[PDB]
RNA sequence: AGGACCGAACCGACUAAUGUUGAAAAAUUAGCGGAUGACUUGUGGCUGGGGGUGAAAGGCCAAUCAAACCGGGAGAUAGCU
RNA sequence: ACACAGGUGGUCAGGUAGAGAAUACCAAGGCGCUUGAGAGAACUCGGGUGAAGGAACUAGGCAAAAUGGUGCCGUAACUUC
RNA sequence: AAUUCCUUGUCGGGUAAGUUCCGACCUGCACGAAUGGCGUAAUGAUGGCCAGGCUGUCUCCACCCGAGACUCAGUGAAAU
RNA sequence: CGAUGUCGGCUCAUCACAUCCUGGGGCUGAAGUAGGUCCCAAGGGUAUGGCUGUUCGCCAUUUAAAGUGGUACGCGAGCUGGGUUUAGAACGUCGUGAGACAGUUCGGUCCCUAUCUGCCGUGGGCGCUGGAGAACUGAGGGGGGCUGCUCCUAGUACGAGAGGACCGGAGUGGACGCAUCACUGGUGUUCGGGUUGUCAUGCCAAUGGCACUGCCCGGUAGCUAAAUGCGGAAGAGAUAAGUGCUGAAAGCAUCUAAGCACGAAACUUGCCCCGAGAUGAGUUCUCCCUGACCCUUUAAGGGUCCUGAAGGAACGUUGAAGACGACGACGUUGAUAGGCCGGGUGUGUAAGCGCAGCGAUGCGUUGAGCUAACCGGUACUAAUGAACCGUGAGGCUUAACCU
């Protein structure tokens, strides 16, 4: 509809960089603790992302101090303050869930360049 | 699982009561063969709305 | 305090600079105005019937035409009263805007639920299921027993069956008002309202608050 | 999302390694613990040498669950395992002394500020 | 319940709706009117004029995807000769029902579908 | 080599669901056992009712078995309904 | 008893894959099973998928799920070897 | 104990918890030596118990695909 | 006894109150905390497991609590079939034996398409006094009603300390319920792709069929819970036990006899839903119909002609409505459905061609191609001019007004 489509426009960010799965994406999210806001990084590789304008959602995985760890990130949440690409990575696949059953040299996903 | 008194003939006939068909209510005349037919389906020789819509 | 005769637009988020996603039901609020004026001499309470939206002419049949014309207004898609409190005056033709939310804090939303047509106990009264295997023959899904053996000898009143679900009359009361936006109609409400997408919603200032 | 019969890791170095929830605590037919919630635990797996042993029935923390925490924002934080911190019985302070893999943010609450402090990463 | 679903299963699995429509479509095409039965007409029409309105460009491309629908050389052949361009300015609405009463075996309500430019 | 092994046909029939006015007076479907043997199977034959036959369950002996069926004694008898 | 999902001995034995007469898809050949049309509720039947958990179910892991091939490496107690 | 009533004997193991299981004890209600005693590899659609894997068995059900159920047309039962 | 199927479990309950929790209160050998006991109170709530066929019980760990009972010790034309209670077999025991056992052990067919009552839903008829379209009122009915913990009050009152409140306020939970799909997910045999075997499209290439959707990987809409919103209340009235005030009978005393007050999750309301068949059939607003003559057994009579309204129905396109009816939208003066256009979404760089490579394949064209149910538009197709039903001013008697 028009009326929910304008309300989520006025809303939706706009500097949104181009990624994709694969990609290697530096998250950073403000992290609230106290009275002060910081910046935490949270950097892993995109295995899934929902484009919904608004409603749009990215999946970064990493490994953190051994445990697999995945967070769901709302792309226009004022939480998540910037997105960077670290790593363009190739895959042929729009949502890479079988990276859960990998580690190490069997999670490895190669660069695409050019 | 079954009865256990014979349903009288009464009985029966309200059931029934709802049984009944209705006639359809019009039939629509073609406007250029005349012919009768149901509303929205084509004549029997084959006209809808006026126009010959299938050869015979 | 009286309300006003929304739709149902559709459900989005709100996200506040401090980093929450508020789930908003988007109500749309055209000007609801006045048809009837009901009071204690002639109706023996006090009411205002109110309409929204636009009808088309030729499905505005000629009862409801004369009806809109005496209330000298533009036919709407429906009607609906609100009852008046105490000291609470409308004339016949006055529009309502969603402006009238703009002070309060919490609404009580009515619509009618989406309809799930003839549903099971399972569904409709949240039955617990039988055993899916161990033998169970036929019963998986079968409300089990329904009574007591020749005392009473009936089934009681109210006993949960199946039946039809939802497309009922439902209220859900006390949310929030995220957002009045009188100059495109909104009204945007924190949760979920019932009834489907574009159906009607009664939309009253909270009674509980 | 645990539940009785659930086998949770242990994110701390009590000693145990394999722990089974066979209570959620705190409330009449209480189904799920998630993060931050307490459990009671039977200890099912333990090293040698440590400071609980196998069979034994205390308490717990999780920390880490594979179903995920939901933020206010809608996002989630998923685990890929499902992990808690063993705690007295009494006293629900952890056991061990330092606290392995990320923990949440829902642990920052003075019942487990010693946990979140001693976590390597906060998520 | 059904909540804006779309598709009539017309008391088939799923295979056997693709392949009986790729007949009735088949049918359709090749004698550009048909009786059948009035919901397999209404079906038929999103499987039929979508493939009218691939056939309006021709390429080898949609002349294969054309083939893939309806795997009949012969039925793409006069998709992509005729009818692309005998409904090239038409913009969708190819097909036309015409309610024809009831088959004598079953009571079935029937209708033809044909081609809006046959006669 | 083998009353050997895995496994079709073939022979059986452990579990389950369905079916229970069944498609079927014992089956279906999914699994299951044996599958060169004390195997299985066709054709023909023999054993007859207090008798047969029985790797034995009172099993089976024409959908009938702690005494087959058919006819007869016979309208047994029935202090029972 | 039926135009009945049962039973009925023998012979023939194509292709591709396959160890195969398994199985899959086909050939020759033969069929679509003698009510259809719609709809797309509960519920029943037969199936598919399923977050987190994983036998907490239950009399019982019943049923499901799972395992499953070939080559090779490797393989415990016990043993009548 | 396919045997034990008392009895869920007692002790040990297994479990968080074990009327079952396993190992013992001997107080064998009422074992016992070819109506065999006690062992026993292998075997078993055999009984009991435990574990790993696995899972809608379950927490707690959801959705989906088909056959019915529902409506129409034709035929047209049954127990009672 | 021409059959009333047993235990336990499951499912689903319903009532009682001799009350387990929560609520109110008296006494206490009640300092506080925590108790003990009794009274009132049935609104709501009132464990999961291990063992056993168990009920029970014991144990483990919870909980505010894990109530006691009735309901054919509720519930097998609802399920199970472990126990029990057929036929097989064995052990102990008894018996010469056949066999047997308030012993044990292994195995062992649970039928019924609902006529009536009942109940859950959902329609058709007529009624409601001219007809019709709406909006109501609210007699009545139903739903709901649970509770933890933490903080503040306040380390205050109390206490020698140890400990540690009432009342009041705030927050956050569990269970339950309603709604919803924005999110997180599931599903998504109607979307995209990968891939095995095979057959076919003459062949290559590219596709299609079949193999559980062949096996998979994702996934739109919808539907969904595990997802996220909301709820239980506050308040009022009359009370229970109980506490009183004033106060005689009975010069005092006395909560009572007259009078007056307070008093609880119980009751009546307040919240939500149904609801005028509420036959006591209600109200309000609007709309429609303003013609002729015959008739005799003369009256709420029948007839014929003309007339056919408001509206309804029917039909069609249909719906986040639905078993069917119903209900909603729309029918050309039209976005109702399909198609079409654009977008979105999903999948993931089609085909063809070119280049590189011996080739598998890779690279480029190319985030390409395709894309359901979604969004925004679009009369291209289909929603027909009609016809049909429904009438023509609406009884009697009284009263009050109007002339
Ligand atoms: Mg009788
Ligand atoms: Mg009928
Ligand atoms: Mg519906
Ligand atoms: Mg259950
Ligand atoms: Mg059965
Ligand atoms: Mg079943
Ligand atoms: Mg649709
Ligand atoms: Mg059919
Ligand atoms: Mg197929
Ligand atoms: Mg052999
Ligand atoms: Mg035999
Ligand atoms: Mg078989
Ligand atoms: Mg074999
Ligand atoms: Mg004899
Ligand atoms: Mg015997
Ligand atoms: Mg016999
Ligand atoms: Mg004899
Ligand atoms: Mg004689
Ligand atoms: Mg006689
Ligand atoms: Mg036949
Ligand atoms: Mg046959
Ligand atoms: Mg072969
Ligand atoms: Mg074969
Ligand atoms: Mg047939
Ligand atoms: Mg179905
Ligand atoms: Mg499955
Ligand atoms: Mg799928
Ligand atoms: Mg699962
Ligand atoms: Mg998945
Ligand atoms: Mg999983
Ligand atoms: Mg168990
Ligand atoms: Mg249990
Ligand atoms: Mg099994
Ligand atoms: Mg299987
Ligand atoms: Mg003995
Ligand atoms: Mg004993
Ligand atoms: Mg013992
Ligand atoms: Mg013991
Ligand atoms: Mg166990
Ligand atoms: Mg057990
Ligand atoms: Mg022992
Ligand atoms: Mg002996
Ligand atoms: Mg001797
Ligand atoms: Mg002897
Ligand atoms: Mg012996
Ligand atoms: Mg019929
Ligand atoms: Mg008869
Ligand atoms: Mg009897
Ligand atoms: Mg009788
Ligand atoms: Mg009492
Ligand atoms: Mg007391
Ligand atoms: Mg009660
Ligand atoms: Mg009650
Ligand atoms: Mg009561
Ligand atoms: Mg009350
Ligand atoms: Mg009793
Ligand atoms: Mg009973
Ligand atoms: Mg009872
Ligand atoms: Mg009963
Ligand atoms: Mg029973
Ligand atoms: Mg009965
Ligand atoms: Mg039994
Ligand atoms: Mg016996
Ligand atoms: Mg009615
Ligand atoms: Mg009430
Ligand atoms: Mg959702
Ligand atoms: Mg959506
Ligand atoms: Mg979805
Ligand atoms: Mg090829
Ligand atoms: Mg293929
Ligand atoms: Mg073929
Ligand atoms: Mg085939
Ligand atoms: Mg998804
Ligand atoms: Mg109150
Ligand atoms: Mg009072
Ligand atoms: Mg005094
Ligand atoms: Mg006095
Ligand atoms: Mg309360
Ligand atoms: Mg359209
Ligand atoms: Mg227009
Ligand atoms: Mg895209
Ligand atoms: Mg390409
Ligand atoms: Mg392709
Ligand atoms: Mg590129
Ligand atoms: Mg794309
Ligand atoms: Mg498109
Ligand atoms: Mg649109």
């Amino acid at each position: 509809s028009n009326i929910i489509k304008q309300l989520e426009q006025e809303q939706m960010k706009q500097d949104v960089p181009s990624f994709r799965p694969g990609d290697t994406v530096e998250v950073k999210v403000w992290v609230v603790e106290g009275s002060k806001k910081r910046l935490q990084a949270f950097e892993g590789v995109v295995i899934a992302i929902r484009n919904r304008g608004l409603h749009s959602a990215f999946t970064v995985r990493k490994i953190s101090n051994g445990e697999g760890v995945e967070r769901v990130f709302q792309t226009h949440s004022p939480v998540v303050d910037s997105i960077s690409v670290k790593r363009r990575g190739a895959v042929r696949k729009a949502k890479l869930y079988y990276l859960r059953e990998r580690t190490g040299k069997a999670a490895r996903i190669k660069e695409r360049l050019n | 699982a079954v009865q256990q008194n014979k349903p009288t003939r009464s009985k029966r006939g309200m059931r029934r009561s709802h049984d009944a068909l209705t006639a359809v209510t019009s039939l629509s005349v073609d406007k250029t063969s005349g012919e009768k037919h149901l509303r929205h389906h084509i004549t029997a020789d084959g006209y809808y709305r006026g126009r010959k819509v299938i050869a015979k | 305090m009286i309300g006003l005769v929304g739709k149902k637009v559709g459900m989005t988020r709100i996200f506040t600079e401090d980093g929450v996603s508020i789930p908003v039901t988007v109500i749309e609020v055209e000007a609801n105005r006045v048809t009837q004026v009901k009071d204690l001499a002639n109706d023996g309470y006090r009411a205002i019937q109110v309409t929204t939206g636009a009808k088309k002419a030729n499905r505005v049949t000629k009862p409801e035409a004369g009806h809109f014309a005496k209330a000298g207004v533009e036919a709407g898609r429906g009607l609906w009263e609100f009852r008046l409190a105490e000291g609470e005056e409308f004339t016949v033709g006055q529009s309502i805007s969603v402006e009238l939310f703009a002070d309060v804090k919490k609404v009580d939303v009515t619509g009618t639920s989406k309809g799930k047509g003839f549903a099971g106990t399972v569904k409709r009264w949240n039955f617990r299921t039988q055993d899916a295997t161990h033998g169970n023959s036929l019963s998986h899904r079968v409300p089990g027993s329904i009574g007591q053996n020749q005392t009473p000898g009936k089934v009681f009143k109210g006993k949960k069956m199946a039946g039809q679900m939802g497309n009922e009359r439902v209220t859900v009361q006390s949310l929030d008002v995220v957002r009045v936006d009188a100059e495109r109609n909104l009204l945007l409400v924190k949760g979920a309202v019932p009834g489907a997408t574009g159906s009607d919603l009664i939309v009253k200032p909270a009674v509980k608050a | 999302m645990i539940q009785e019969q659930t086998m949770l890791n242990v994110a701390d170095n009590s000693g145990a390694r394999r722990v089974m929830c066979i209570k959620v605590l705190g409330g009449s037919h209480r189904r799920y613990a998630g993060v931050g919630d307490i459990i009671k635990i039977t200890i099912k797996e333990a090293i040698p040498r440590g400071k609980v042993k196998k069979g034994d029935v205390l308490k717990a923390v999780v920390v880490r669950t594979k179903k995920g925490v939901r933020r206010p924002d809608g996002s989630v934080i998923r685990f890929d395992g499902n992990a808690c911190v063993l705690l007295n019985n009494n006293s629900e302070q952890p056991i061990g002394t330092r606290i392995f893999g990320p923990v949440t943010r829902e642990l920052r609450s003075e019942k487990f500020m010693k946990i979140i402090s001693l976590a390597p990463e906060v998520l | 319940m059904r909540h804006r679903k779309s598709g009539r299963q017309l008391n088939r699995n799923s295979s056997h709706r693709q392949a009986m429509f790729r007949n009735m479509a088949g049918s359709l095409v090749r004698h550009e009117i048909i009786k059948t039965t009035l919901p397999k007409a209404k079906e038929l029409r999103r499987v039929v004029e979508p493939l009218i309105t691939l056939a309006k460009t021709d390429s080898v491309a949609n002349r294969r995807l054309a083939f893939a629908r309806t795997r009949d050389n012969e039925i793409v052949a006069k998709l992509f000769n005729e009818l692309g361009p005998r409904f090239a300015s038409r913009a969708g609405g190819y097909t036309r029902i015409l309610k024809c009463g009831f088959r004598a075996g079953d009571n079935a309500p029937m209708a033809y579908i044909e081609l809006v430019d046959r006669s």
